[PDB]
RNA sequence: ACGGGGAAUCAGGGUUCGAUUCCGGAGAGGGAGCCUGAGAAACGGCUACCACAUCCAAGGAAGGCAGCAGGCGCGCAAAUUACCCACUCCCGACCCGGGGAGGUAGUGACGAAAAAUAACAAUACAGGACUCUUUCGAGGCCCUGUAAUUGGAAUGAGUCCACUUUAAAUCCUUUAACGAGGAUCCAUUGGAGGGCAAGUCUGGUGCCAGCAGCCGCGGUAAUUCCAGCUCCAAUAGCGUAUAUUAAAGUUGCUGCAGUUAAAAAGCUCGUAGUUGGAUCUCUCUCGGCCGAAGCGUUUACUUUGAAAAAAUUAGAGUGUUCAAAGCAGGCCGCCUGGAUACCGCAGCUAGGAAUAAUGGAAUAGGACCGCGGUUCUAUUUUGUUGGUUUUCGGAACUGAGGCCAUGAUUAAGAGGGACGGCCGGGGGCAUUCGUAUUGCGCCGCUAGAGGUGAAAUUCUUGGACCGGCGCAAGACGGACCAGAGCGAAAGCAUUUGCCAAGAAUGUUUUCAUUAAUCAAGAACGAAAGUCGGAGGUUCGAAGACGAUCAGAUACCGUCGUAGUUCCGACCAUAAACGAUGCCGACCGGCGAUGCGGCGGCGUUAUUCCCAUGACCCGCCGGGCAGCUUCCGGGAAACCAAAGUCUUUGGGUUCCGGGGGGAGUAUGGUUGCAAAGCUGAAACUUAAAGGAAUUGACGGAAGGGCACCACC
RNA sequence: GAAGACGGUCGAACUUGACUAUCUAGAGGAAGUAAAAGUCGUAACAAGGUUUCCGUAGGUGAACCUGCGGAAGGAUCAUUA
């Protein structure tokens, strides 16, 4: 179930047996790649380039076709941003939750929910730092958290 | 449920350690507490000085009238009521002598319709309860 | 969450041969299962089983045979010397006659009685009868 | 609490104990300081002080039994002021001396071993035993025994002799002389209702005396007391009191329990702890199977091999007369034994690598190759030693390039995040509306309305109640409204707008173990209550009255204060309940319902070309529920979980141990206070309690009946 | 090379200051515990005669009563377009 709410829910992608690239698509993994830079330089986070690339020119997966993953892709060029996309995410969400918060001193449920969030962030955070992706002393602090996003 | 760890060896220790606590007679014998409040002090036997001659009621729902004895300990100076066993027994006793006492058989516990009584005497003046109620010795002049 | 698959494999063998069923999925696979599962079946308890192949982590189908009364999982896999065996299958087996413990050794995975042939002791994964 | 070896049951696991003869330590009344000596902070050495205490001629002197004996004291609790260096050893200048070490002993039931108190008739008997011919009849063929008529044989308990024994000796052993017929050479201790073996036999007692571990017995016919007889349990041994172990699966690791019996924290985050998804099968030297040399990524295992005192325990042998024991024992001088096992954990050593782990290349800052370019050179040479002999068993500055099949497992019916259309009384802020209630102002009367089944208070030619127009206040949000939804719980319902959040669903998106549960900490937490500031309609603790009552100052009625409402700050408690922790698997069926998605005949709505909304029939996922249960489980009530449990182990937190005392006292801690959290014991008790079954009862319902009922 | 305070050391002791936990003395106050129909007087168990109980506040001549919120362990698993 799900790790803050008691919610067990059912709701994911099913990957396909065949790993190989569909029929349908002609274009090369270099192609696959160009437009991964194109759309990383348009300011999308990979979870975007995925959305589009499976969405409009249609690559099933970007692994099946490169051989890589998309953020490692960008990480080769040099495109990634300086801190992970889902760690920034519940950046940018403690941050909108606690500037609510400031006028609206009232919404206990806001306080709640803001420290589940903040829960999350330290998780995340440990785990980036136990994996070098972050800095040993990076630290999350509410005076600090609109900075980094 | 229990914790079943390969690594759970000291929570499972201190658990039983804390939960034993909870055992009553595990409380009353390694407590402390139960050792000075006991006037024999640990001990099986004790010697006392018969003060009076008392009659205790016996326990509603039969009636008669418990032939026992206040002593005072020598040990402690602590003040026993002891049960005089057997018929006539309470006539081989007279005030203001020694006598021996140990316990009722039930570890502090009163026995029977004897109400408040856990002693009994077991010797007096040296000789034992039941060797005068035999009539294998006499009192000593 | 979900540890120690083996548990639940023999858990849902277990539940399966209980309801009287012929056959029982059983997922996720592993070596550990697929290693239970043949020393089961040597043993004639079990019967064939096949393993579907799907890209991330098998799942198998065993077909059930009859005999099988109880399998379970020892937790945690205690270290059990060969000299702790005698003790482990008393609290464990119905009977001297028949029943297995399955160890899993340096030398494999294999039951108790192949354990102390080859002068082996190990951790203790389950049991079946 | 000296530690250990070790000791008390054997299911397995454990729980207790170890002052005590072996090892180690410490101390010599308590401290302290020293001399001598190889060795002492020595005490059967010294010097002080402290506490006791001896002699004294009062000037002084002398002390240390937790050595052997003995005293006193303390106690429930423990021996002789004996003999000896003969043994075992120790000491010395020593073959010779000494040793209360040690050995040996008239009243040691601590405890352990062996083992007497009897073994054999004619006889009548209640008997039976191989085909018994007869209920009136062979029964030392086989056995039992009421026995005031029997009989011989056996023997040691005892008393004594011989000195075997021993350092003079007692003791066991040995030989002799006496030594048994109520073989009086006389077995006891506890019981006889049950548990528990064995008398509702007799006498006495009469809820007395007493018995009774517990249940109970005794109140003039006691199976239980006091006794007689008889019976039975163990037996030279039995009873009792305590501590302790098993019984106790009532401490549960094996292996308990937590809906209602005692019990899951009000709820949710959270660090430590515990647990954690799949996935990997001229490297090296004497002679064309050998020691060396191993960073294989250290480990955890598992299996070996050394090292782990003896005694004890297990165990091999060995007729102590048997046994407990001991380490010893024959053959007309020789053979032997004085074993072996185990000795946890932690250290040391050695195969194969299943299985917590640890993952060596990801800005490449990753083997192998040609360059020695200033340097150490088989600790620079290799005819009578001579500077300079650049790379072939090493060390730094690293300037170039190449086979690297060059190097990123997968993408969990694990988790996080993104995205999409939704969805919900979820939350906060602001803003609308609705009647109702209570006041207020006007417009119309009998002189009534209120309140309770007639028991009252409560205004009045100052007009109540009622009817109608408005106005103002606070409170609340009916019906719709559901075993429906949302939220972590508490809780959440008038419209609209804003703000941030959220589950589920959809996803061939992204990250790639980031996870589960959680000491410590933290957020929220009904109502009531507290402190300030507003407000104060209604209701209303307290209070004031009025009421049938024996008695309310209770229930009822009329008023009514704090409160009830809002804004801050506290409080942290509820039957905060599903009296049921959370996460994850598996295990039946069916019809619905809420949300999302997918599919499909048809029916309805926006110009006649389509989606889409409302229906209809289905499928999938999550959710609130409705279910037999002989899947299954429970004591059952009941529960598809309270199932997958003696066929007992998925992970983890909290927590109970008969009922009271008691959630009390005390300490701590929080609070302004009220109080909250943590939280005993002495003592007391044989039950308290849970589920259900029958009856009885109900100022409980349904249906009937009766002049011992009524009408 | 034989007695005795003194740059000193180890250091028992000894009075004086706080006034230290295992220990005891009095009329007390509050409470608990054992069977006792103890001088008009019933809270609970039945709808216990005001349904019971929880938390929290007051008040009481005692069980107790009342207000607010909650529970069914209720005396309703149900009440109709």
């Amino acid at each position: 179930g799900r790790m803050h709410a008691p919610g067990k829910g059912l709701s994911q992608s099913a990957l396909p047996y065949r790993r190989s690239v569909p029929t349908w698509l002609k274009l090369t993994s270099d192609d696959v790649k160009e437009q991964i830079y194109k759309l990383a330089k348009k300011g999308l986070t990979p979870s975007q380039i995925g959305v589009i690339l499976r969405d409009s020119h249609g690559v099933a997966q970007v692994r099946f076709v490169t051989g890589n993953k998309i953020l490692r892709i960008l990480k080769s060029k040099g495109l990634a941003p300086d801190l992970p996309e889902d760690l920034y995410h519940l950046i940018k969400k403690a941050v909108a939750v606690r500037k609510h918060l400031e006028r609206n001193r009232k919404d206990k449920d806001a306080k709640f929910r803001l420290i589940l969030i903040e829960s999350r962030i330290h998780r995340l955070a440990r785990y980036y730092k136990t994996k070098r992706v972050l800095p040993p002393n990076w630290k999350y602090e509410s005076s600090t958290a609109s900075a980094l996003v | 449920g229990k914790c079943r760890g390969l690594r759970t060896a000291r929570k499972l220790r201190s658990h039983r350690r804390d939960q034993k606590w909870h055992d009553k007679q595990y409380k009353k014998a390694h407590l402390g507490t139960a050792l000075k409040a006991n006037p024999f002090g640990g001990a099986s036997h004790a010697k006392g000085i018969v003060l009076e001659k008392v009659g205790v009621e016996a326990k509603q729902p039969n009636s008669a009238i418990r032939k026992c004895v206040r002593v005072q300990l020598i040990k402690n100076g602590k003040k026993i009521t002891a049960f005089v066993p057997n018929d006539g027994c309470l006539n081989f006793i007279e005030e203001n002598d020694e006598v021996l006492v140990a316990g009722f058989g039930r570890k502090g516990h009163a026995v029977g319709d004897i109400p408040g009584v856990r002693f009994k005497v077991v010797k007096v003046a040296n000789v034992s309860l039941l060797a005068l109620y035999k009539g294998k010795k006499e009192r000593p002049r | 969450v979900r540890m120690n698959v083996l548990a639940d494999a023999l858990k849902s063998i277990n539940n399966a041969e209980k309801r009287g069923k012929r056959q029982v999925l059983i997922r996720p696979c592993s070596k550990v299962i697929v290693r239970f599962l043949t020393v089961m079946m040597k043993h004639g308890y079990i019967g064939e089983f096949e393993i579907i192949d799907d890209h991330r982590a098998g799942k198998i189908v065993v077909n059930l045979t009859g005999r099988l009364n109880k399998c379970g999982v020892i937790s945690p896999r205690f270290d059990v010397q060969l000299k702790d065996l005698e003790k482990w299958q008393n609290n464990l087996l119905p009977s001297r006659q028949f029943g297995f413990i399955v160890l899993t050794t340096s030398a494999g995975i294999m039951d108790h009685e192949e354990a102390r042939r080859k002068h082996t002791g190990g951790k203790i994964l389950g049991f079946f009868f």
